[PDB]
């Protein structure tokens, strides 16, 4: 299952 | 721009025997950037029905892909993989050696 | 034994028109189980292992939503990074991200990872403690500060220590027939003469899973590395792996040489000799 949070722009 | 040249292996999925259906593989790895041209050749001619794996990469960020096609080996047919990449001045051809 | 779940993401900018090419793949150990490709017609996360087909429509809708969100983040990043590095609009550039978790033989959390690269070079990575960041250069340092203020590491630590391992354990159960099965290497040796005085012995390992393996030559019972060639482990295309190692030997002296194979699927290491 993919991470729903923590994938935010650099 | 970092540029890393592909390593190439050409081989069959299963032990190669004449008259027995099999898969011919071209595994390309260790390359960057991801754009790459891979053809499988039968007697010097490009094979049309070729599939490939979904692009992935290793810990060092270099890419790898498997290109493959169903084939039935015969005594006389010769096979090869032809690879082009930004790092290569001309296409690299690797012949299938049933012993490698 | 030990197991892992990993996701790999690649976005490649397309100068001249449209959004980047985005490819995402998920693995359990050495088995791919899902994919998303922006060039594909479905625009859905798609199954790549039979045991994931057990998941209901809510899973596929959810994974599709999340993976599309991942793609948009990379799109933005490609623009941001182009500006950070004073690059022109003419060139193609690449962002890569990998994250996931390892569990031990007891299926409890061992380690988590979250790493990011721009044009094939380290940019920013989560440290082993899942609390701080390794930034390679000053652009990545600006990102580190942004991510520290936004508590990104805390969010990732929660996923990597919790959700990631919970779902890994679910997959391991559901795919037990293959995922918990080790396939021992099928081994043989070939011989070729290059001339009247020189011969090549090639020790083969085929059909094995997982991919981790060691193949070594000994001569008269001691390790031989000189005059050897070891190919990279390669996929067979049916979920298993192949490798070989070769040694050049004086013709007639083949019996001095033994090949040694170590693999999870073998209770004790194997020995081969030219017969």
């Amino acid at each position: 299952l993919l991470a729903g949070i923590g994938t935010v722009p650099i | 721009m970092i540029q890393r040249t592909p390593k190439i292996q050409v081989y069959s999925r299963h032990p190669a025997e004449n008259g027995k259906s099999n898969f011919l593989n071209c595994y390309v790895s260790g390359f960057h950037p991801s754009d790459i041209e891979v053809d499988l050749l039968k007697n010097g001619e490009r094979i049309e029905k070729v599939e490939h794996s979904d692009l992935s990469f290793s810990k060092d960020w270099s890419f790898y892909l498997l290109y493959y096609t169903e084939f039935t080996p015969t005594e006389k047919d010769e096979y090869a993989c032809r690879v082009n990449h930004v790092t290569l001045s001309q296409p690299k051809i690797v012949k299938w050696d049933r012993d490698m | 034994g030990s197991h892992s779940m990993r996701y790999f993401f690649t976005s490649v900018s397309r100068p001249g028109r449209g959004e980047p090419r985005f490819i995402a793949v998920g693995y359990v150990d050495d088995t791919q189980f899902v994919r998303f490709d922006s060039d594909a017609a479905s625009q859905r996360m798609e199954p790549r292992a039979p045991w994931i087909e057990q998941e209901g429509p809510e899973y596929w809708d959810g994974e599709t939503r999340k993976v599309k969100a991942h793609s948009q983040t990379h799109r933005v990043d490609l623009g941001t990074l182009r500006g950070y590095y004073n690059q022109s609009e003419a060139g193609s550039h690449t962002v890569q991200r990998m994250y996931g978790c390892d569990v031990g033989s007891d299926w409890r959390f061992l380690r988590g990872y979250h790493q990011y690269a721009y044009d094939g070079k380290d940019y920013i990575a989560l440290k082993e403690d899942l609390r701080s960041w390794t930034a390679a250069d000053m652009a990545a340092q600006t990102t580190k500060h942004k991510w520290e203020a936004a508590h990104v590491a805390e969010q990732l630590r929660a996923y990597l220590e919790g959700t990631c391992v919970e779902w890994l354990r679910r997959y391991l159960e559901n795919g037990k027939e293959t995922l918990q099965r080790t396939d021992a290497p099928k081994t043989h040796m070939t011989h070729h003469a290059v001339s009247d005085h020189e011969a090549t012995l090639r020790c083969w390992a085929l059909s094995f899973y997982p991919a981790e393996i060691t193949l070594t030559w000994q001569r008269d019972g001691e390790d031989q590395t000189q005059d050897t060639e070891l190919v990279e482990t390669r996929p067979a295309g049916d979920g298993t792996f192949q490798k070989w190692v070769a040694v050049v030997v004086p013709s007639g002296q083949e019996q001095r040489y033994t090949c040694h194979v170590q693999h999870e699927g073998l209770p004790k290491p194997l020995t081969l000799r030219w017969e």
